[PDB]
RNA sequence: CGCUUCUCGGCCUUUUGGCUAAGAUCAAGUGUAGUAUCUGUUCUUAUCAGUUUAAUAUCUGAUGUCCUCUCGAGGAC
């Protein structure tokens, strides 16, 4: 997302499987990282919906609870045409916070 | 803490020392007396206990 | 152990040995406050190519071989090895087999995040 | 000694002299082979009276 | 924010500004401003 | 440790407030305690701390004393007018250049 | 007219009600990423050649031929 530049997206061909977000992350656009005006639905790459990953939070990786949408901006500038936005790197943040957790308590 | 302000007309300083000596001696003697009360048990109080501790 | 004694930098005429000395900033990375960690990590990321692979790995890998590695220390060292890997691109070609000989265990271990990292 | 003056009234640090290119000399034939010190003085001189007068003498 | 008109430097805290006044930068600017001013006056 | 900014704020705060309310003062800077302010002021900051090198006579006195009254630095340091820290390290330094 | 003293007008200074146990008391979240500002510290070498740069810079390297004096010097070239 716009906030950790170390993150990556799948960027293969979109498909027909809709994308879902955890209850934790829910309520936002995936890219413009805002919280408003959902216009259109997300679609994800075939691999990025294969396997156990049926119904996972694109971002948080967790349980699918709702649908994932696109802000009015991103759909106006057509940033919504770059295929799977599935993030195929976990990122340092989750790792480090879990590690400090295991240390502390 | 030695209080020594130099420019004072010596007779004025003489007065002030007479008076502070009076007052401090009164302070002491009342401390002697309250502590004797408190050791004799005579009375209670939540102030004249903390006050006397401080003075003593 | 080197860090215990002291000697002047010029007298450390083996300027590669000077490099090694200042490289033992690794200890600051390993143990040290969050700010020590951040500053050290930037130091090493950007002086990476200046240091070069040989010294870096020859002084990193022994750590990772430590029996007394705890968790934090380990994930920290893998963080660095990653960042320097992103700077040194080819220079690792001589050092691959070493890198694997140490990373491999992360592939088979009960931690999840350790597997995904390695 | 070997460096120019400033509004402080004393010479400039030798690295400032090199950084501003004041160690580079540019000659202008139209100005009577006058030597300008550094790129800024040599860019300004095209609008200065000496160059304008040289151009006027050439018609 | 706090500005030194002699050095054209910005200072965030009042602590930063007082520490800037004791500097090779501030002091040398103060001393240069000093000597120049003195020389610069005139039946 | 202390940074020059905290140091300057200390100077000003003291000269304003007088030497007696360290609570207000330490309330001012973050990550500074009233005990520390008091200690630092009397140790280093206060103007009466004489900051020069040791005379030969001062070192004569120091050495002689630290031989007279072993390891009592807060007893000595008033007698030669420096802090316990100055007396201590400087006696260490004389002892090391001797040996 | 000179001296001196007093009266007043124009006015360029400081100016919280005290005692008590200095009345009593005396707060800081964490992490990940990046920038800015101060404090600090340092370049006079001459060419040439190279590297590199938009241009410097940087960085890299070396200090016409012969003799001799002590990088300098004299002469036959
Ligand atoms: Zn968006
Ligand atoms: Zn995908
Ligand atoms: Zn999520």
């Amino acid at each position: 997302a716009k906030h950790h530049p170390d993150l990556i997206f799948c960027r293969k061909q979109a498909g027909v499987a809709i994308g879902r977000l955890c209850e934790k992350c829910d309520g936002k656009c995936v890219i413009c990282d805002s919280y408003v005006r959902p216009c259109t639905l997300v679609r994800i790459c075939d691999e990025c919906n294969y396997g156990s990953y049926q119904g996972r939070c694109v971002i948080c990786g967790g349980p699918g609870v709702s649908d994932a949408y696109y802000c009015k901006e991103c759909t106006i500038q057509e940033k919504d045409r770059d295929g799977c936005p599935k993030i195929v790197n976990l990122g340092s943040s989750k790792t480090d916070l879990f590690y400090e957790r295991k240390k502390y308590g | 803490i030695p209080w020594k302000v130099p420019g004072l007309p010596t007779p004025i300083e003489n007065m002030i020392l007479r008076y502070v000596k009076a007052k401090a001696d009164w302070w002491t003697n009342t401390a002697h007396y309250n502590r004797e009360r408190i050791r004799r048990g005579a009375t209670v109080d939540k102030t004249v206990c903390k006050k006397n501790l401080g003075r003593l | 152990d080197k860090l215990l004694v002291d000697v002047d930098e010029s007298t450390l005429s083996p300027e590669e040995q000077k490099e090694r000395k200042i490289m033992k900033l690794l200890l600051k990375i390993k143990n040290g406050t969050p700010p020590m960690r951040k500053a050290a990590l930037r130091q090493i990321t950007d002086k990476a190519r200046e240091f070069g692979a040989g010294p870096l790995f020859n002084q990193i890998l022994p750590l990772l071989m430590s029996p007394t590695l705890e968790d934090q220390e380990r994930h920290l060292l893998v963080k660095v090895i990653d960042r320097i890997l992103y700077k040194l691109d080819d220079l690792v070609r001589p050092y691959v087999h070493k890198i694997l000989v140490v990373i491999e265990p992360l592939l088979i271990d009960e931690d999840y995040y350790a597997r995904v990292e390695g | 000694k070997n460096l120019p003056l400033g509004w402080d009234g004393k010479p400039i640090p030798y690295w400032l002299y090199k950084l501003h290119g004041l160690n580079i000399n540019y000659n202008c034939e139209i100005c009577g082979n006058y030597t300008y010190r550094g790129p800024k003085a040599f860019q300004r001189h095209f609008a200065e009276w000496r160059h304008a007068h040289g151009m006027r003498c050439l018609g | 924010s706090y500005e030194c008109k002699l050095c054209l430097t910005l200072h965030n805290n009042e602590g930063s500004y007082l520490a800037h006044t004791q500097g090779k930068k501030h002091q040398t600017n103060l001393a240069r401003r000093a000597a120049k001013e003195a020389k610069e006056a005139p039946v | 440790v202390w940074r020059n900014t905290e140091d300057e704020i200390l100077k000003a705060a003291v000269m304003k407030y007088g030497k007696n309310q360290w609570s207000r003062i330490a309330s001012l800077l973050h990550r500074k305690s009233a005990k520390q302010c008091k200690a630092r002021w009397y140790e280093w900051l206060d103007p009466s701390i004489k900051k020069t090198e040791w005379s030969r006579e001062e070192e004569e006195k120091l050495l002689h004393l630290a031989k007279l009254m072993p390891t009592q630095w807060r007893t000595i340091a008033p007698i030669i007018g420096r802090t316990a820290a100055q007396c201590l390290e400087h006696y260490e330094f004389l002892l090391d250049k001797a040996a």
